[PDB]
């Protein structure tokens, strides 16, 4: 009667298998999606048929699938961090980590202790990290070359996405957004408008931080020297966000009293707003037509129906403040904006700023047939802006297509020459896990991976630290000439997050499950 | 090899489920297609040969097989014809893929290869097609008439076909515009009368009545769309009306009339002389008291109208939806010259409003007939006429039927594969052999030999042109160009385009994951 | 009643079944022994997941229905109070003694005779530890070497990257709440808290109490330097209930009247704060805009929404009382503190109330910072054993060289003394020697070395090379002689390990029958 | 070239199994001794070997252990040639017993 | 061991003939490594005679002569130095008689 | 397919497969040539055997009872 009635315990023999079988399964699940020729995958929730969809995004596959194994949940949570934080490498982390555990299970079969494996992987990760640092190439001068690298990195992130067909148009949108930024890589300043109609190639752009919202009924199409005052409170009617409070109604006169009482409340709140001495008002809640004319009489731009990102983004673009409450006047920072003009893109009134303080912001205007096209367009494009913003903060770049993965694997094999006994065999498996990444990119594309990958070994072994996979022609070519490169911080985090993830699984040797409630 | 991991079992699982849907719908191809028996769960049974109707009544549960069902719907929206030919083509390509995958070819190489055959395929069909003039209403009449003869109604095609030709040429600039919206031409029908009695109205025609309103006519109307229900005071939350005596009971009636009139006063200020009330069932859309006040303001009552019927009214007169009386204004109003409700013998109580005077190109067709079926097939035929005509606007060309495009496509693609290098040769040859399933299916349904028919035609196409195709009317091979059995180019092009994309999509499925 | 379907297990087979239950818990935990110990994955009943290699945390979450295993788990409640770190050493030693006992039961020896030998060998070993021990702070109280011992303790945890800073605060904390001469350090006076954000290098010592509660208004004074703190249950405003007021205002006739009575209570109590001499007024509930508007004019900071147990700790730390109502205020019921500050965390609006004493105190709280809650959780326990390491050294600075050096030396003494016991307890004494070797033989196994070769190699080194004991280099350092590596365990800990292990073996050996009625 | 690289490693891996089996039969940790010889020979020290007497690595030149060149040459050739014959076979035809 | 690995490669969709092409190339580099490592003795015959004792000690291992292997290293090397010709051991007789220890073997 | 495309696109004369991993294709350079009578009888004997097998649809053999 050790563990019964829901409570279970897997011994060292079984927990060693369940820990790897759970993690290796998640790797083999989404390894097919690796590369530009990645294989699609159907997702269909049980019990419901409307949840059908098809995708080749390794991040989207891991978010939706549920996980009961604790070893797999660690590897999945460590992957979602890469998607939310870095925006790229979600699939390589899951594959590189799983391939390490697959090789580790063969090492423990040879009576190699998990702690002896972890010692080698720590030394290999240092030599592997040192390889990227030496081969990395920064660009302080020659902004044309640095601009070209952002275009190549944008294509790599957009590969195997919905926008891969017309990536040549989106590479000019994402890079122009980050190029126009030229400073702090805050993606809050980079708005993404989503409107119906037109193909993907019809995606426009605006450098004045265009908005995805229309305001008022009859608002001025131009305002000079507008002072921004953002707010967040009820301004349409009474009993805002109040449930349970009622009102007695015996005749229509009491409704007219509510109309007067409404106008009285809107009057006093409009007075406090205008006491600041402003020319532009923004609120998250809708602005009723009655206070609109009161702001209209004062020439104040009555912006309504703002969202959480609108208050979070407009405050820094115009240099303003959130300033939810406006009881006391002249105690919040008014923004800075030269012109707030009306613009029509996609048959909708849009708010176009100009000359704002810190006017390096911009907006990317997407165009599509429906919202499902625009949603995925925002996700993959935002993922490019993440690494591209990281490329501005760190101008170092490394060659992709199996060049970086094979270069790191070569340094590990060199380190295996000068090392104690058991650490050599463990570090050899760390290199094979890195070499399995281009093997999967070639297998998914249909090319002979054993020929291409083994050729890259002979290439990197004797100089030539540029060779990689040419998915276009299906052969080996210089990644610099072909124009393929990835950020250094992305490959760095992919190497470390994968090693740290697999290190946690080896340290585990016994899973404990108590009686579920 | 060991082949420990076997993800290919999901490919054969998706190909078999995809091929199963095609094998069932294959026999129903062409005019001589063998009918099929469908039995509803209740006990009812029906017989039909339309492939679109059979796929809907199949209750497909597999994901890959559902892609062929949704694929057939895409062909109906785009082209409106060739619905059955698409699913048959996809089933044969996937069946051909089963031979290539056994040879050790990857799905990505097969997918990219099929796109090259599709790229060269569209060039083959476009080169051998017959261009026509869109402004020439002679070709459009005989094109839809001869095509409608292959449809259900063979006698009344000469009446409904030119009604659709004029309806499109009226709203579409002849030989200038490339896109056409079928929603801009509404088709109304009522019992009584006959197919000969029809009217192509330049304004709009509805089906509901304006009763109990007594206006019946509003000239120079500024039509407006309001979705909020006009009625007495109502509150969804817990409330209670107070009544101290009979005076308060009767006073509430005076205060109830005010609440209905207060919203009408705001509408009167904008000049809106006709209101479009959205159809609503959850609550009283228009109470009885609202009728007389609207009659006092000389407003015509239009209620119980469908959103799709309002969608036709949206682009026709340029009206916008209004969710609340406070947002109602004058800028969101349409227009009309003379509004009225006509009640003819067979046309019924129709709402005929002419002279829109707004930016827009729309018309409407009135139809009459004895039984519901007599008018039902009239509107079904007008859609196929509008669909085939829409195919000619986008692609001003024609091509022969009888599977002749599939033979010229299969013949020249085999010659194109000889010039290619790599795995694309066998992948494109398999794409060519898959096209031969269509004419062999037509030959089988026509009582001919499936092999000798396509085998003879492949020689007539090497020596001749695409005119050689199967003629089921005579029961043998004949010059289809002389028989006047043609179809537009968009049907054959959109079929290869959408079918190949589905095959490429199904080929890229490595596995399926069950979420929760 | 309920004899039918009653579970029963008796005879010698029951003793071997009880031993099999203990070995399952020992074999589970022997892998997590040492700094290189393999972690354990916990699947919580509510769906949560965590990873750790702590012996006490493994036993707490281990849901075992076997009765013999539950007794082994109950030993952790008594062991962590003395040692804290190596609860694994007791369970591993207990399971080792039980495994060797199984070889003696086959020989025909009674279980009580086995327990009599282990108790005799434990006194032999415990007597040997007192000889080979060494002191650190003999006859003088110093802080230099005492800090160095704790720095090697935290290195075994995930907080090893920031192990050097927390050791100094651990010595000042224990020295503050109690004197080394008093030799009475209470864990109840010591508290540990933390919040996500920052790094573990931002660990700080607050002599007093810290609670995650903010001031009544951001316009309040951010510094109460004077030692006058009022701790009321209600705020200085019109009295309200604990849940909801529900004031009945029919018309303006009642508003102007109740507002005067309400405004009078606003001015009466807000001005009562300076009557009693209190600067800070801590209240269980919050203040209204009318109250904070009057507090600002009077320069009277106040805290809002303070929790139940938080109000208790502030009274104890500041030396005040939990005032039930303002009418009971007095000069004696005001708390004491040197500085009250509001400390935010970057962009988060926590703003915990920091009550500093500006002098030596008797209670100290430990604030931890980091980028993850579970690493902060494991960081909290990392100091608990450090408190025991410091508390054990304060109770007795004498210590014994760890890393397995003590267990290997005692095994030689127990083996030689076994020759002098002409009785059936002799086989148990030899079994006690082999059971002592399992701790060091488990460390070498967890590091990835040959256990027996590393075991016996250190034995002959302890017999031939030199008399001072030598440990195992499990961290893959230069060599043996852990005295050079500064890996030293406490003497009271090793004595409690062998004592609690012999007790746990004695209790399981004298048990020979389990009975429990099943579902009828 | 590509595919030939993988076959060469298996040839080297087979040669490395000889000292592995010599160490395993003697009871020593073959993974440490063989991996230490690999790390040794990869950077000079082309005289290292196994010491079955002491149970560690030692210089074969100093300890005085050596084997004939003609013996090792035939062991390498006879093994590869014998393995070549078996690897080249793909079908076995069994005839009727007499 | 070569076939044990070749069985694994065939499972990886590697042809047997491609493996033989690698083993043939590998056998060349292996023989070249032996020649560079081989050390002949053109002079210093005493060093050569010392090596012949090491060949006997290595060849006689794992046999019943381990008790007095040092004695047989001298006999087999001594009898070989007397031949100074072809390797035909027909000239070298062998006698098998009981009585006495292994160290009593005469030459 | 690569050799076949070279027999049309690259050049009209026939080209073979480099099975011995020599320099390249075009066995005329490699001097690998078979007899014309050899190939004529090879595909002729093969066709004759296929016709002889295709024209057999019954293999009857009495069993032992
Ligand atoms: N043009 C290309 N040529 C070769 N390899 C590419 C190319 N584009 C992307 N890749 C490879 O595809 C892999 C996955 O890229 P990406 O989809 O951006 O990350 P993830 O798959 O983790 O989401 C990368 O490791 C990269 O080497
Ligand atoms: N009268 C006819 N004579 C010969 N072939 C025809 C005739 N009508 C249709 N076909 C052929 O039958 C095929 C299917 O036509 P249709 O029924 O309009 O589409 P679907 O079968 O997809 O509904 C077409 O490819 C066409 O060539
Ligand atoms: N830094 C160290 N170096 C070598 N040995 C150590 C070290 N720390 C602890 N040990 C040894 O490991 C055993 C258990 O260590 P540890 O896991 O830290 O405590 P516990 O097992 O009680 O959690 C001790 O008996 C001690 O001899």
């Amino acid at each position: 009667n050790i563990f019964k009635a829901g409570a279970d315990e897997e011994r060292a023999e079984t927990a060693r298998l369940t820990s790897f079988i759970g993690a290796i399964a998640i790797g083999d699940l989404v390894k097919s999606t690796l590369g530009p020729k990645g294989m699609d995958k159907i997702l269909l929730s049980s019990g419901r048929d409307a949840s059908l969809m098809v995708t080749n995004d390794g991040a989207t596959i891991l978010k939706n699938i549920g996980v009961d194994n604790p070893a797999a949940k660690v590897l999945v949570d460590m992957s979602r961090v890469q998607d939310d934080e870095v925006g790229d490498g979600t699939t390589s982390v899951t594959v590189l980590a799983a391939e390490l555990l697959r090789e580790a299970e063969s090492l423990i079969a040879k009576k190699i202790h998990p702690q002896t494996i972890i010692a080698g992987w720590r030394e290999a990760t240092k030599a592997a990290r040192e390889a990227l640092l030496s081969s990395a190439v920064d660009h302080g001068s020659d902004e044309v070359k640095f601009r070209q690298d952002l275009m190549n990195i944008a294509g790599t992130t957009l590969s195997s996405k919905l926008l891969t067909h017309h990536k040549d148009h989106f590479t000019k949108l994402a890079v122009e957004a980050v190029l126009r930024l030229k400073g702090s890589g805050n993606l809050e300043a980079i708005h993404i408008i989503k409107k119906l109609g037109g193909s993907l190639a019809d995606s426009y752009l605006d450098e004045g931080f265009l908005l995805d919202k229309k305001i008022g009924v009859n608002q001025p199409k131009r305002i000079e020297n507008a002072k921004i005052l953002i707010a967040n409170t009820g301004m349409d009617t009474d009993k805002i966000k109040i449930f349970g409070s009622r009102v007695r109604v015996d005749s229509t006169a009491k409704v007219a009293e509510i109309e007067h009482a409404e106008k009285e409340k809107m009057k006093e709140k409009v007075e406090r707003i205008l006491k600041h001495g402003i020319n532009c008002f923004i609120n998250r809640q809708l602005i009723y037509n009655y206070p609109e004319q009161l702001f209209g009489a004062a020439g104040v731009m009555a912006i309504e129906h703002a969202d959480f990102a609108g208050v979070e983004r407009l405050a820094l673009v115009t240099g303003g403040e959130i300033a939810s409450t406006f009881d006391h006047p002249e105690l919040v920072k008014l923004g800075s904006c030269k012109l707030i003009e009306e613009v029509m893109i996609g048959e909708d009134k849009l708010i176009h700023f100009s000359g704002v303080a810190l006017g390096e912001a911009c907006t990317i205007v997407l165009r599509g047939a429906t919202q499902q096209i625009l949603d995925e367009a925002e996700r993959s494009l935002h993922d490019a802006l993440c690494v591209l913003a990281q490329t501005v903060k760190d101008s170092r770049t490394v060659y992709g297509g199996g060049c970086s993965e094979m270069l790191m694997a070569h340094a590990v094999t060199q380190l295996a020459n000068r090392t104690p006994g058991k650490e050599a065999v463990a570090m050899e498996s760390y290199a094979k896990a890195l070499r399995m990444l281009p093997t999967i990119i070639a297998d998914n594309a249909g090319y002979d991976s054993a020929d291409l990958v083994a050729q890259l070994r002979a290439a990197h072994s004797e100089g030539n630290t540029t060779a990689g996979l040419d998915m276009r022609e299906g052969t080996i070519g210089d990644m610099a000439i072909l124009g393929i490169t990835e950020s250094f911080q992305v490959k760095r985090q992919v190497l470390l997050s994968a090693a740290e993830a697999a290190e946690v699984i080896l340290r585990v040797d016994n899973i404990i499950k108590a009686a579920p409630r | 090899y060991q082949d420990r991991d076997k993800p290919a079992q999901i490919r054969f699982s998706n190909i078999s489920a995809a091929k199963a849907v095609a094998d069932a719908i294959r026999t129903s191809l062409g005019p001589k297609g063998m009918d099929k028996m469908i039995q509803d769960g209740k006990g009812d049974v029906t017989i039909t040969n339309d492939g679109a109707t059979i796929l809907k009544q199949m209750q497909v549960l597999h994901p890959a097989a559902r892609m062929l069902v949704e694929l057939s719907k895409a062909q109906d929206i785009e082209a409106g014809d060739g619905t059955t030919s698409v699913v048959i083509i996809a089933g044969s390509l996937l069946d051909s893929c089963t031979k290539l995958l056994q040879k050790g070819i990857h799905p990505t190489i097969i997918s990219e290869s099929f796109q090259k055959a599709l790229e060269k395929g569209i060039e083959i069909l476009t080169d051998m097609s017959r261009p026509v003039e869109l402004s020439d209403r002679e070709t459009l009449l005989n094109s839809a008439t001869t095509s409608l003869n292959s449809k259900v109604v063979s006698q009344y095609s000469s009446l409904l076909s030119p009604m659709s030709v004029n309806a499109v040429m009226k709203v579409i600039d002849p030989a200038t515009a490339t896109s056409v919206d079928l929603r801009d031409i509404k088709i109304v029908k009522k019992l009584g009368g006959t197919i000969d009695d029809c009217e192509l109205v330049e304004g709009l025609v509805l089906t509901q009545k304006v009763s109990n309103s007594g206006i019946t006519r509003v000239e120079k109307a500024k039509i407006g769309l309001i979705q909020f229900c006009l009625s007495a005071p109502k509150t969804d939350m817990d409330n209670q009306i107070v009544v101290s005596d009979y005076a308060q009971m009767d006073r509430v009636l005076r205060e109830e009339r005010a609440y209905i009139l207060n919203l009408v006063k705001q509408i009167k200020k904008t000049g809106c002389n006709v209101l479009l009330i959205q159809k609503s069932i959850l609550r009283d859309a228009l109470s009885d008291l609202a009728l007389h006040f609207l009659n006092k303001m000389k407003i015509m009552v239009i209620k119980d109208i469908e959103r799709e019927d309002i969608e036709f009214i949206c682009k026709t007169i340029g009206t916008k939806p209004v969710a609340h009386i406070d947002q109602f204004t004058a800028d969101m109003l349409g227009s009309a010259e003379l509004a009225e409700e006509v009640n003819l013998n067979g046309s019924g109580k129709l709402l005929k409003i002419t002279g829109c005077a707004s930016p827009g190109k729309t018309v409407t067709i009135v139809v009459r007939g004895s039984n519901k079926l007599v008018i039902e097939e009239a509107e079904r035929s007008i859609h196929d006429a509008l669909c085939v005509i829409r195919c000619l606007v986008k692609k001003r060309a024609l091509i022969a039927g009888g599977g002749a495009p599939e033979i010229e496509l299969a013949l020249r693609l085999t010659e194109y594969s000889r010039t290619l290098s790599g795995m694309e040769s066998y992948c494109v040859r398999a794409f060519a052999d898959a096209m031969e399933v269509i004419p062999s299916t037509l030959a089988e349904n026509a009582g001919l030999n499936p092999i000798s028919t396509v085998t003879e035609l492949r020689n007539r196409h090497a020596q001749g042109e695409k005119t050689a195709g199967i003629n089921v009317r005579k029961g043998g091979i004949s010059n289809i160009l002389e028989e006047l059995v043609v179809q537009p180019l968009l049907v054959s092009v959109s079929a290869l385009t959408l079918a190949t994309e589905t095959v490429r999509s199904i080929l890229k499925i490595d596995d399926v994951v069950n979420t929760r | 009643k309920d004899q039918d379907r009653k579970s029963r297990l008796m005879g010698l087979e029951a003793l071997k079944s009880h031993i099999m239950a203990a070995k399952a818990v020992a074999n589970t935990m022997r892998t997590s022994l040492g700094p290189n110990g393999l972690d354990k994955m916990m699947v919580d009943k509510d769906g949560d997941v965590t990873v750790t290699n702590d012996g006490a945390t493994i036993l707490s979450m281990m849901d075992v229905d076997h009765q013999i295993a539950k007794l082994m788990v109950e030993l952790s409640k008594s062991q962590d109070d003395e040692i804290g770190d190596g609860t694994t050493g007791v369970v591993v030693l207990a399971g080792a003694l039980l495994e060797e006992a199984e070889q003696l039961l086959d020989r025909g020896i009674h279980p009580i005779r086995i327990a009599d030998g282990y108790e005799q060998a434990a006194r032999v070993a415990i007597e040997h530890l007192d000889k080979i021990s060494d002191s650190v702070l003999v006859d003088i109280k110093d802080t230099e070497p005492l800090i160095q011992t704790a720095k090697t303790t935290l290195g075994s945890k995930v907080v090893n990257s920031c192990h050097r800073q927390m050791a100094e605060i651990a010595v000042n904390a224990v020295l503050t709440v109690a004197d080394m001469e008093r030799r009475d350090v209470d864990f109840e006076l010591i508290k540990v808290e933390g919040k996500v954000g920052g790094r573990l290098e931002d660990t700080k010592l607050i002599k007093g109490v810290i609670v995650d509660k903010d001031f009544s208004h951001p316009q309040m004074p951010k510094k109460v330097e004077d030692a006058k703190i009022a701790i009321l249950t209600c705020p200085f405003e019109p009295p309200k209930p604990k849940t909801k007021h529900k004031l009945d205002v029919t018309s303006v006739e009642d508003y102007k009247a109740l507002q005067k009575y309400e405004k009078e209570k606003f001015e009466e109590m807000i001005q009562q704060i300076k009557e009693t001499g209190a600067n800070l007024a801590i209240c269980q509930w919050g203040f209204d805009d009318e109250a904070n508007h009057l507090l600002l004019q009077n320069n009277l900071p106040a805290v809002r929404w303070v929790g139940g147990p938080e109000i208790e700790l502030i009274a104890i730390a500041t030396g005040g009382r939990i005032v039930p109502r303002f009418s009971e205020l007095t000069a004696e019921k005001l708390g004491f503190a040197g500085l009250v500050q509001e400390i935010s965390f970057g962009t988060t609006k926590d703003k915990m109330l920091v009550i500093e004493q500006c002098k030596n105190s008797r209670a100290v709280t430990i604030f931890i910072r980091g980028g993850n809650k579970m690493i902060i959780e494991e960081a909290k326990r990392s100091l608990h054993d450090a408190l025991c390491v410091i508390r054990n050294l304060i109770r007795d600075n004498r210590v014994v060289y760890g890393g397995g050096a003590a267990e290997i030396s005692c095994a030689l003494a127990v083996s030689q003394e076994a020759d002098k016991c002409p009785t059936l307890e002799q086989y148990a004494m030899r079994a006690f020697a082999d059971a002592l070797e399992v701790i060091p033989m488990a460390l070498s196994e967890n590091s990835g070395m040959n256990p027996i070769q590393t075991m016996t190699e250190v034995r002959a080194r302890q017999v031939k090379e030199m008399n001072p004991a030598l440990g195992i280099d499990c961290l893959h350092k230069g060599t043996n002689d852990m005295k050079q590596q500064h890996v030293i365990e406490t003497l009271i800990g090793k004595k409690q390990q062998i004592s609690l292990a012999t007790q746990m073996v004695r209790m399981i050996l004298k048990i020979d029958d389990i009975r429990k009625p099943g579902e009828s």
